[PDB]
This record gives C-alpha cells, sequence and structure tokens, in this order.
C-alpha cells in the first residue's frame, strides 16, 4: 500500500511498524527467525523510498545496515541485502550524491572507498 | 515547518539487530 496514505501518515505508521519489528527482532531467538523477521523490515523498507528520502540520517543507517548483512551467512540474508540495496540506490540515487545535512562529503565516496570490505563475501552474482 | 530533527534518535534503535554475528551461547 505504500503510497495510498499521505506522507504524514505513512511516516507515524512505518515508525510504528518497524520500531516493533525491530523490537519482535532481539525477541525471537535463532538466527532463522532473526532472518526472516530481517528479511522483512528490508523489504518494507524498500517499498517506500519517499520515507527514505525525507530522512537522511535514517537512510544513512538502513544503508550502512545493509552492507553490514552483505557478510551474513544465514542463507538468503545476503541475497536480500543485495536486493534492498539496489532498490534504494535507485529510488534515492541523488541523496548518495549530493552532501546531506549533518556530513561533510557525499556518501557515495565512503561507499567508493570500501567496496572491497563491502563486497568481500558476496557471491558474483550479487557483485 | 522548521523540522528540527527526531528521526535521528530512531536510528540508535536500529543498532540492536542481531541474527548471527558470534553468539558463544549454549546449552
Amino acid at each position: 500500500i505504500s503510497g495510498a496514505m499521505h506522507e504524514e501518515d505513512e511516516k507515524r505508521f512505518l515508525v510504528t511498524v518497524i520500531k516493533d519489528l525491530l523490537g519482535l527482532c532481539e525477541q525471537k531467538r535463532g538466527k532463522d527467525n532473526k532472518a526472516i523477521i530481517a528479511s522483512n523490515i528490508m523489504y518494507i523498507v524498500g517499498q517506500y523510498p519517499r520515507f527514505l528520502r525525507a530522512h537522511w540520517k535514517f537512510l544513512k543507517t538502513v544503508v550502512n545496515k545493509l552492507f553490514e548483512f552483505m557478510h551474513e551467512t544465514h542463507d538468503g540474508v545476503q541475497d536480500m541485502a543485495c536486493d534492498t540495496f539496489i532498490k534504494i540506490a535507485q529510488k534515492c540515487r541523488r541523496h548518495f550524491v549530493q552532501v546531506q545535512v549533518g556530513e561533510v562529503m557525499p556518501f557515495i565516496d565512503e561507499i567508493l572507498n570500501n567496496i572491497n570490505t563491502i563486497i568481500c563475501d558476496l557471491q558474483p552474482q550479487q557483485v | 515547518g522548521s523540522a528540527s530533527g527526531n528521526l535521528n534518535e530512531l536510528a540508535l534503535k536500529l543498532a540492536g539487530l542481531d541474527i548471527n554475528k558470534t553468539e558463544g551461547e549454549e546449552c
């Protein structure tokens, strides 16, 4: 239903949806559970660029978090991490090239200086 | 609207998401 609500309702609603998925994620034990929960939060965020676009500090945190999961060994997660990353890079492309508020350098730069550390563990297709 | 900031505090929360990393606990 992304885009069927007013941006302002969208915000309040998404803050509630993911604050508690995050909370659930920490709650449930077993990587099997955490992997499912984690993938879902990622799917959700991926579907709400407009949200991401208006909140850089959250966007950046999601992307850095996506980079972390690219080293996750649990089956499927790496595919999730990359798939979400491409949605986000398309839909939020400008926010990576222009200096955002509270930062001194375009985020793309930090990415380019670490390509290797980030893709380390990824399979060819994911790369 | 001015909109100073708030989403900044919502970021520190996501910092708590375990799944693998190490986990050296067992029965």
